[PDB]
């Protein structure tokens, strides 16, 4: 058997849940897993195409094999932590700054 | 753009995605495939900083 | 409206993927 | 079995807070004028733990069964060493290897047998009038012993174990841990003088004796003692006095503390590395003095909350009757190609009809076949001689 | 002789030799195996380390 070469039509004994949008939850389309926010789509896709790669070679939009709806993929891992303190000799307070 | 292309190379492995190898190989046997992806990226990061 | 001269505005036009690169660790 | 104590009023326990407690020596290496931090179980600072009260001077005497987790920080403030010994085990019914460490007034009996623990085990001493001394008379810990694996007798000492009125004077802190079967003991004494609460001073637990055994501790129970003076008849219903005693229950967490070593080699300071934003700076820079400036720590990543499962609905089933366990297959040179597609294929249902001998999946784990989908499945059924089994393999020729 | 998964506490005595210093030879003091010159020290350690 092959791995990731054609639209899903065999697979194995796996059920299905509901579809939630505007959330950074884990998804699983065509066996390939991932983590990102699934929102609306405004691009153009052909009926015989499923996955899609950009310049970074990352699945940004996968087609739902259940409803044939294009959903964009965008991970919420976008931030940083930076603590700024004036010094322990003055006071004992800090300032939480995000990147 | 050079570091972006390093994420797609296998560096002598079977897959360049960390979510794909774990879904097909058991941890006690996938240690030989994850090490090839980590070692292949340390050379690009060391060269970039240099 | 800006605090620049006409010479500085002419040189700015001579010297001319934002969030996609930041999804891997490239923080500007 | 033991007796059933009556007139036991249940009271809701309170919730206290630890102030820089639960710091011991993670390793046996002498350090001085050097900061070091490793991975070991400790107690986080400013934590909310459950405080159990057993003051009787009323009618409060409860000893629940608490499960043993990764590191148990046990501390009690007795007025005159009221807390005796403790028990360890799983079911506590003389079935497995139970640990019985009882602290008596003459010898610290530490035996690893299969004692038959009763319903509510406790201790009971009597105070005479002619001699005026607290001696042990009611021993209700176990019924009988069968098999044993370890026995240790401590050195004989002198102790009366009083039970009169007063306030808290002694403080014995114990850290019960079981890493890879080794049961470590960390005992430390600290003279106190108060009536309640808990001293906010810094202390260091010292190891007592390590027992290289191999048992499985699941649940434990703290046993107390009763006071039977001349004013009470001595019955186990209403003439019992538990006394003013209280014990704290704390569970250790896998945290990292920055141990400070002076010129003598003793731990006198500890700063957490994952609690307050100010405490994370001194642990990152490995220095208690932080000047003025901007410093970078870890990153901000949002963790997912749910996990959806998306797979196309397939109302079919692959025929496993003609592929596996049939009656006749093809030859080695003229093998027949089987097209298995548009159906649900599972490997778990291949054990109720036939028994496989050499089931090995190369390039993919056998337990990871249902997670990833399949594409173009081709079955090659052919019967060959047993001498050709070692040759048909992706790696053998 | 039966061995299980529990830590065995019955092993055997080890032949202990003598102590010689003023040389750069190899030594083993309970686990630690170092090679150096054993000199006198003024500081003390802990009675459990």
């Amino acid at each position: 058997f092959e791995l990731l070469h054609a639209p899903a039509t065999v697979c194995g004994p796996k059920k299905s849940t509901n579809l939630v949008k505007n959330k950074c939850v884990n998804f699983n389309f065509n066996g390939l897993t991932g983590t990102g926010v699934l929102t609306e789509s405004n691009k153009k896709f052909l009926p015989f195409q499923q996955f899609g790669r950009d310049i970074a070679d990352t699945t940004d939009a996968v087609r739902d094999p259940q409803t044939l709806e294009i959903l964009d993929i965008t991970p919420c891992s976008f931030g940083g932590v930076s603590v700024i303190t004036p010094g322990t000799n003055t006071s004992n307070q800090v300032a939480v700054l995000y990147q | 753009n050079t570091l972006v292309k390093q994420l797609s190379s296998n560096f002598g492995a079977i897959s360049s995605v960390l979510n794909d190898i774990l879904s097909r190989l058991d941890p006690p046997e996938a240690e030989v495939q994850i090490d090839r992806l980590i070692t292949g990226r340390l050379q690009s990061l060391q060269t970039y900083v240099t | 409206p800006s605090k620049r001269s006409f010479i500085e505005d002419l040189l700015f036009n001579k010297v001319t993927l934002i969030c996609a690169q930041k999804f891997n660790g490239l923080t500007v | 079995q033991c007796v059933n104590l009556t007139t036991r009023t249940q009271l809701p326990p309170a919730y206290t807070n630890s102030f820089t407690r639960g710091v011991y020596y993670p390793d046996k290496v002498f350090r001085s004028s050097v900061l070091h931090s490793t991975q070991d179980l400790f107690l986080p600072f400013f934590s909310n733990v459950t405080w159990f009260h057993a003051i009787h001077v009323t009618k409060r005497f409860d000893n629940p069964v608490l499960p043993f987790n990764d590191g148990v920080y046990f501390a009690s403030t007795e007025k005159s060493n009221i807390i005796r010994g403790w028990i360890f085990g799983t079911t506590l019914d003389s079935k497995t290897q139970s640990l019985l460490i009882v602290n008596n007034a003459t010898n610290v009996v530490i035996k690893v047998c299969e004692f038959q623990f009763c319903n509510d085990p406790f201790l009971g001493v009597y105070y005479h009038k002619n001699n005026k001394s607290w001696m042990e008379s009611e021993f209700r810990v176990y019924s009988s012993a069968n098999n044993c694996t370890f026995e240790y007798v401590s050195q004989p000492f002198l102790m009366d174990l009083e039970g009169k009125q007063g306030n808290f004077k002694n403080l014995r802190e114990f850290v019960f841990k079981n890493i890879d079967g080794y049961f470590k003991i960390y005992s430390k004494h600290t003279p106190i003088n108060l009536v309640r609460d808990l001293p906010q001073g810094f202390s260091a637990l010292e190891p007592l004796v390590d027992l290289p055994i191999g048992i499985n501790i699941t649940r434990f129970q703290t046993l107390l003692a009763l006071h039977r003076s001349y004013l009470t008849p001595g019955d186990s219903s209403s003439g019992w006095t538990a006394g003013a005693a209280a014990y704290y229950v704390g569970y250790l967490q896998p945290r990292t503390f920055l141990l400070k070593y002076n010129e003598n080699g003793t731990i006198t300071d500890a700063v957490d590395c994952a609690l307050d934003p100010l405490s994370e700076t001194k642990c990152t820079l490995k220095s208690f003095t932080v000047e003025k400036g901007i410093y970078q720590t870890s990153n901000f990543r949002v963790q997912p909350t749910e996990s959806i499962v998306r797979f196309p609905n397939i109302t079919n089933l692959c025929p496993f009757g003609e592929v596996f366990n049939a009656t006749r297959f093809a030859s080695v040179y003229a093998w027949n190609r089987k097209r298995i597609s548009n159906c649900v294929a599972d490997y778990s249902v291949l054990y109720n009809s036939a028994s496989f001998s050499t089931f090995k999946c190369y390039g993919v784990s056998p337990t990871k076949l249902n997670d990833l989908c399949f594409t173009n499945v081709y079955a090659d059924s052919f019967v060959i001689r047993g001498d050709e089994v070692r040759q048909i393999a992706p790696g053998q020729t």
